[PDB]
């Protein structure tokens, strides 16, 4: 639930996910995983 | 004037238009009727030269109306572009000998620069 | 041949629509002149370019030569510069030292 | 000499152009006193042009005049008293430079407060 | 008027396009039936060009029909000297365009002081074009002008000048107050809106970009051209996306030098 | 307030008493950003001297504003490249930055920030002085890309990149600027010049011996000038027919 | 301080950088022109299609797609521009038939540099670009056919248009020959394929001419001439008759008429009432007429123009219904019958005798 | 159509009629030629494109072995880059009629074993193929085969 979409304004229909995830042992640190959508209500 | 006068110059530019073509299809019909073997009535077949050149004459007369109206409207359009008839004079050879002015400078340095 | 004299040429040739003795034949015309003397002018450009390489990689104490004058220009400027701003700063202290 | 020769030889092109440019803006704006004063400035204009032309013949030829190694001979791929007269003047105003940076500071500072002071007074 | 020039010129080579293609009817008529390999061909080709032929008659007459629908209505000397006239001040047009788009200036070296009467003549002359915005100077901090500019019902902008070159802009809404408790400029607020916060931005680059380095009446008059197509906020769409509102904005970017609407996201 | 009917904004902005301590401090901080502010621009007019950087304090502050125009030139090319320019309008814990070409990017009171920032804008300049002088010395701008996406991450900001090519074809220049990692440059020679270039046998013609297949890399320090610009106009003189 | 996070900005950058030639891949798969994908291109930091083969075309001979095919050697597409969407194709040519006086007189491969920007709808890849960059090609090919034809003609050519004319541009997208004895007026040759016509276009380019082309007259009748039969000899032979005439006909005044018929058949009409045919010919002979009566019934005359009397014995001095047949001349009598000399107020011969 | 209709009866009745052209001659030049008086005064290339614009990591060059200027032609490639390792040559059989196909790869099993990291390569090379669109180029081919052996040095280390 920790996500954010980075649309591409020059070219719609794509966005770029980033969901920040805790890493286990380190609590002041973050993992990020990069995701790339497409989009057509 | 010019504008009448290309209002009645079209209808007999179509009318001449029309003979042309039906006057060209009926040569083209006889050529062919004698060409091939059939018979075919000799007639008033009423030449077609006449036709072709009667069509350009009178594309003659409408260039040449259109020619004269758009020199004499691009003409006023530059005359309003530039109340005594003498300060009329010399502001017309004041203007005269201005243009003069401005081309024999250009003349004179684009020799200037090389012979 | 000699560049600068095909930029006298072209340059008179931007001309000649002018003086002797209607808007698209202006325009190919003005188009094709003032390319023809822009790519001269660039070429002329080039040439001084090439030579001055050859003498900055040759004979490099020119180049220090320069360098030399330059610097001592902006020297003399921002002396010029200082005077006249003391000079302002001096009156405005006579002018608010009257109040 | 020679290596600013070409300095000037390339500005006098730079020149042309721009005074070329100059006389069309002043061949579009004339309209048929402020007349003959347009024509005193289109052949004086043409006068400064003629100048620069034969000024870029002369430099020409003494360019020209003044080559044993040819371009692209110059690029590097990858695989004595003058210096310390630079390091002089290098040196001057270097210290110019930051006195004149103090100046400049002391100015800006001012400038804000005199614009402080006399906005807070309304 | 131009409109008459633009129809008869038009209608002047109508004439010529119809005798041409009358002419080239019945030229390719003379020549015949050519070979073109396939018979199946050849015969086509020939109706081919037969019809497009008659077609192109047909239509240089119904232009000429509709220019006519449309149309309304010692001495040599001063001609030959006004077609010279003309002829040099298009000539001169165009030659300057081409010139100073490609300059070869790289520096101004080699080898700002003005009256504050200039400034109000400048800013005058500009105030008498554009008969819906009013622009008001005013000088509450020496000679450093303020304007007020109004722009229909629809904006204020507070412009601060510093020797008759823009320096910054603030873009309010009509009603907003750009006054203060005094009477005097509000010069440094915000317009409480994201609308006018965005033009304000917009104008900021807008100042940055019309830049002559020396003369500046023509940055000034390029500036408020470019602020007068304003007007149509709220009213013109969208030139990328069509719509009138991305995130709750209206087309906030009016384009240099083609002045037209986008959203600021629509570049 | 009654008859010229008010918001709940316009009837709170009249009556909102604040009092000293929030405006003294607001002041303070204004003028202690502000300080930071002229301090990094002038370190870097004193530090870097490749590109250039300029400032133009504006005449009229606020208690709680200031405004800067900084231009980045290169040296002896004022004219080509005019084409990053900023304002900066210090707020009181903010600094809003306005691009010339319509970006806009808040900043925050650190002085790591504004540093970062004006690197990064260094960077882009080295570029579009290269794109902008292609344009005057005739050469065709084949490529450019403001933040280029291939090669190394770099620290700062994104990279960019031109090429371009020789008016007469054979020559190209390719330039890849970055903010922590800068300018590496490299020409593209054609087939036939450069004769280290491994042959093969399938081609069998001559006429590709006139695509620019090769490409040599231009070590950029020992070449001949004071500045960037200055050294790739001689560059590009340099890949230009000898007219001697 | 890493707080920055270059990773996301890396991949940003890459998608909008990278994204722009997907749609461009897949416009130019929909109309199977061959191409090696989406590679980065020599340096790390760019990218490039590049065509093969592009299709064929429509309406030229196979010699001519023979010659072209075996000519290109390479067509990349090319994204510059901010906003990152302007494509600029370098088409580069081998074995370029004819040279110009612009001295691009260098190595065999020319460089033709197309550039294409959509609007800010249809997005950076589309069917327009692709479509556009087909009509380009298309004009290339249109008009490497007339020089394929011309630079063939060029070693036999009658050798006195070999002093007339030389060639200044040959872009592969225009041809402008440059004619005159002193090399100072320009027609300008380019396949336009909106109409799908060529256009000539004229213009005065050097330091010895009149204030205009003094083919502006007859440049629409040029056009037509060109579209029937595309030959640039035909074109400089017609350029070659009618230069002559043409320079002493615009010299008249304007009264004086000129409806250009047919191309080498102009039509002088003073006033409203007389009319005076003119008909070019080979080697410096026009022949002139009366206009007014038939080329058919002798005894009608035309609709607009009375017969003028007389006629036939005036221009018999410089070389009854018997005006009717042309009388040629030498353009030089038809320099001295047209140009103004005062009176045996300075007005013409002719003027003088229809006046 | 209008205005024009019975020209075209005249001319679309009398086709295929061996004197029609004779017809309208006999119709139609006299007028015209008294109006406008008379009348007027080894290898296929696309491989050698290929090769010529390829970048100097590869080396292509003609196979000694198999038939020569015939449909078909055989290639054996290279790999130089200091980044990447040493890897087998790699066995290119491109069809005539190249556009509008696609060329194919001469598979050796037997050199791609004998290691670990040369399975790798393989194995990965073998998805790229599978992932690759139709028609694709010889280009596309050794671009898959660089980024092959990249992300075998990747995954391995
Ligand atoms: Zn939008």
């Amino acid at each position: 639930k920790n996500k954010l979409f980075i649309k591409l304004t020059r070219l719609p229909q794509y966005y770029i996910v980033v969901e920040m995830l805790e890493v286990p042992n380190k609590p002041t640190q973050l993992s990020y995983k990069y995701y790339f959508m497409s989009v057509n209500p | 004037d010019p504008v009448q006068r290309y209002k009645m110059l079209i209808p007999q530019l179509k009318e001449s238009l029309q003979t042309l073509m039906k006057v060209a299809a009926q040569n083209l019909i006889q050529n062919t009727n004698i060409d091939n073997g059939q018979k075919s009535s000799d007639g008033p077949i009423q030449r077609f030269d006449k036709c072709l050149e009667e069509f350009y004459a009178l594309c003659d007369q409408l260039e040449l109306c259109l020619r004269l109206a758009h020199e004499c409207l691009s003409q006023s359009c530059d005359s309003a572009k530039h109340l005594p008839y003498p300060q009329y004079l010399a502001v017309i050879k004041a203007q005269i000998s201005c243009a003069k002015d401005i081309h024999t400078a250009l003349l004179d340095c684009a020799n200037k620069v090389t012979g | 041949s000699t560049l600068v004299d095909e930029l006298e040429s072209s340059f008179e040739a931007c001309f000649a629509s002018l003086v002797s003795q209607d808007q698209e034949e202006i325009r190919t015309g003005v188009d094709q002149c003032i390319q023809k003397f822009l790519d001269i002018a660039r070429q002329t450009e080039c040439f001084f370019l090439q030579k001055r390489l050859q003498l900055s990689v040759q004979k490099p104490e020119q180049v220090i030569k320069e360098d030399v004058s330059e610097l001592r220009n902006e020297l003399q400027r921002k002396d010029a510069l200082v005077q006249k701003h003391l000079t302002k700063l001096r009156h405005w202290q006579q002018v608010l030292e009257d109040i | 000499n020679t290596a600013s020769l070409c300095r000037i030889g390339q500005e006098t092109v730079q020149d042309i152009v721009y005074r070329t440019m100059e006389i069309f803006q002043l061949l579009r704006n004339m309209q048929l006193g402020t007349y003959q004063d347009r024509l005193t400035k289109l052949q004086d204009n043409l006068r400064q042009l003629s100048v620069l032309f034969r000024k870029l013949r002369l430099v020409y030829d003494k360019c020209n005049e003044n080559d044993p190694i040819p371009v692209e001979q110059l690029i590097p791929y990858v695989e004595s008293e003058e210096r310390r007269e630079i390091a002089e003047v290098n040196k001057k105003l270097k210290q110019k430079n930051q006195q004149l940076k103090q100046i400049m500071d002391q100015l800006r500072n001012l400038i804000w407060d005199i614009n402080a002071m006399l906005a807070m007074r309304n | 008027v131009s409109v008459n020039l633009e129809a008869f010129s038009q209608a002047i080579s109508a004439i010529q396009a119809l005798r041409s293609s009358v002419s080239r009817v019945f030229d390719c008529l003379k020549d015949g039936m050519r070979n073109k390999e396939t018979l199946e061909g050849r015969e086509k080709a020939f109706i081919a060009h037969f019809q497009d032929n008659l077609h192109s008659v047909n239509r240089d007459l119904n232009e000429l029909e509709r220019l006519s629908n449309l149309v309304g209505k010692l001495y040599s000397q001063l001609l030959q000297a006004y077609k010279w006239s003309n002829k040099l001040q298009y000539h001169a047009g165009l030659a300057s365009g081409l010139l100073n788009q490609q300059s070869l200036k790289r520096s101004a070296n080699q080898m700002l002081v003005l009256p504050p009467q200039y400034v109000d003549d400048v800013i005058s002359r500009i105030d008498r074009m554009f008969p819906e915005m009013s622009i008001h100077l005013s000088r509450p901090n020496g000679t450093s002008a303020m304007l007020l500019v109004t722009l229909g019902k629809v904006l204020k902008v507070i412009v601060v000048m510093r020797s008759l070159f823009i320096d910054r802009t603030i873009v309010k809404g009509y009603n907003e107050n750009v006054y203060t408790e005094d009477g005097k400029l509000d010069i440094w607020s915000k317009s409480n809106y994201q609308v006018f916060q965005k033009v304000t931005d917009h104008a900021t680059t807008a100042l940055l970009h019309y830049q002559l380095p020396q003369m500046p009446d023509v940055v000034v008059r390029s500036f408020m051209t470019w602020l007068r197509s304003y007007i149509k906020l709220f009213q013109a769409p969208c030139q990328r996306c069509g719509k009138f509102l991305q995130d709750g904005l209206p087309p906030t970017w009016r384009d240099f030098r083609t002045l037209e609407a986008f959203h600021d996201t629509c570049r | 307030s009654g008859p010229q009917a008010f918001d709940k904004n316009e009837i709170n902005s009249l009556q909102s008493s604040e009092g000293l301590l929030e405006k003294i401090i607001k002041q303070a901080k204004h003028i202690f950003l502000r300080s930071r502010a002229a301090a990094t621009i002038d370190s870097l007019a004193s530090r870097i001297e490749d590109p250039q950087i300029q400032a133009h304090w504006s005449n009229i502050n606020d208690v709680y504003e200031s405004s800067v125009k900084v231009l980045i030139t290169s040296q002896g090319y004022e004219q080509i490249c005019k084409s990053i320019q900023l304002q900066l309008n210090i707020g009181v814990e903010q600094i809003r930055v306005v691009h010339r070409d319509g970006r806009v990017i808040t900043l925050s009171y650190q002085e790591q920030e504004l540093q970062d920032f004006l690197l990064s804008q260094m960077s882009q300049h080295q570029v579009h002085a290269v794109q902008q002088l292609a344009k005057v010395m005739g050469w065709q701008v084949l490529s450019f890309s403001n933040h280029v996406g291939l090669g190394p991450i770099e620290s700062i900001g994104n990279a960019s990149a031109i090429t371009v090519a020789s008016p007469s074809g054979d020559y190209a220049i390719s330039v890849r600027n970055g903010p922590e990692s800068g300018s590496k440059i490299m020409v593209q020679f054609p087939r036939n010049q450069c004769k280290d270039l491994p042959k093969s046998d399938v081609l069998q013609d001559n006429k590709w011996s006139h695509l620019r297949g090769p490409f040599k890399e231009v070590q950029w320090n020992k070449m001949e000038g004071r500045n960037f610009v200055y050294k790739m106009e001689l560059l590009m003189s340099a890949l230009s027919p000898c007219l001697l | 301080m890493c707080a920055f996070n270059k990773v996301l900005a890396h991949f940003v950058a890459m998608c909008d950088t990278n994204m722009p030639f997907v749609g461009l891949r897949l416009e130019l798969s929909n109309l199977e022109i061959p191409h090696q994908g989406v590679q980065v291109e020599g340096d790390g930091f760019s990218h490039a299609i590049r065509l093969l083969k592009i299709p064929p075309c429509k309406g030229i001979t196979e010699e001519t797609q023979k010659a072209l095919d075996r000519s290109l050697l390479d067509c990349t597409f090319r994204l510059q521009g901010r906003n990152n969407r302007t494509w600029v194709a370098e088409l580069v040519f081998a074995n370029c038939p004819l040279n110009g006086t612009s001295t691009r007189e260098q190595g065999p491969s020319r460089h033709v540099y197309l550039t294409y920007e959509n609007l800010l709808s249809e997005p950076v890849g589309g069917r327009k670009v692709v479509e556009m960059f087909l009509n380009d090609w298309n004009s290339i090919a249109r008009l490497y056919e007339c020089v394929l034809e011309f630079a063939r003609s060029l070693p036999d050519i009658p050798a006195h248009l070999n002093i007339f004319s030389e060639v200044r541009v040959y872009n592969y997208r225009k041809l402008i020959l440059c004619y005159g004895t002193t090399k100072g007026s320009s027609i300008s040759i380019q396949w336009n394929s909106i109409h799908q016509k060529f256009h000539i276009s004229l213009g005065t380019v050097g330091p010895n001419s009149g204030c205009s082309n003094c083919h502006n007259t007859i440049l629409h009748q040029l056009q037509e001439m060109f579209n029937k039969t595309p030959n640039v000899v035909q074109l400089l032979q017609v350029l070659f008759d009618t230069q002559a005439p043409l320079n002493a006909i615009n010299k008249l005044p304007t009264c004086f008429s000129i409806l250009p018929q047919s191309s080498t058949h102009i039509r002088l009409a003073f006033r409203n009432m007389y009319c005076i045919d003119i008909y070019c010919r080979s080697r410096g002979v026009v022949a002139i007429r009366d206009g007014a009566y038939s080329l058919f019934d002798n005894s009608k005359l035309v609709e607009g123009f009375y017969p003028a009397p007389g006629l036939k014995t005036f221009l018999n001095m410089f070389v009854s219904w018997a005006a009717s047949i042309p009388t040629i001349l030498t353009h030089s009598a038809l320099n001295i019958l047209l140009l103004p000399s005062p009176t045996p107020y300075l007005c013409s011969p002719l003027e003088r005798f229809l006046g | 159509q209008y205005l024009c209709q019975p020209l075209l009866d005249a001319v679309l009745a009398n086709i295929r009629s061996p004197v029609f052209n004779h017809s309208l001659y006999r119709t139609f030049v006299p007028a015209m030629t008294a109006i406008h008086g008379p009348p007027i005064t080894s290898i296929p290339s696309v491989l050698q494109g290929e090769v010529a614009r390829l970048d100097p990591k590869f080396l292509v060059n003609l196979d000694p072995s198999h038939c020569s200027n015939n449909g078909t032609v055989h290639l054996i490639c290279k790999l130089d880059d200091k980044d990447l390792p040493s890897v087998p040559p790699l066995e290119l059989s491109v069809p005539a009629d190249y556009p509008a196909q696609s060329p194919l790869w001469i598979d050796r099993q037997w050199q791609y074993d004998a290691n670990p990291f040369l399975q790798s390569v393989h194995r990965c090379m073998t998805s790229r193929l599978l992932q690759l669109p139709d028609k694709h180029s010889v280009t596309a081919l050794l671009n898959t085969w660089a980024q092959s052996v990249h992300q075998a040095c990747l995954s391995a280390a």
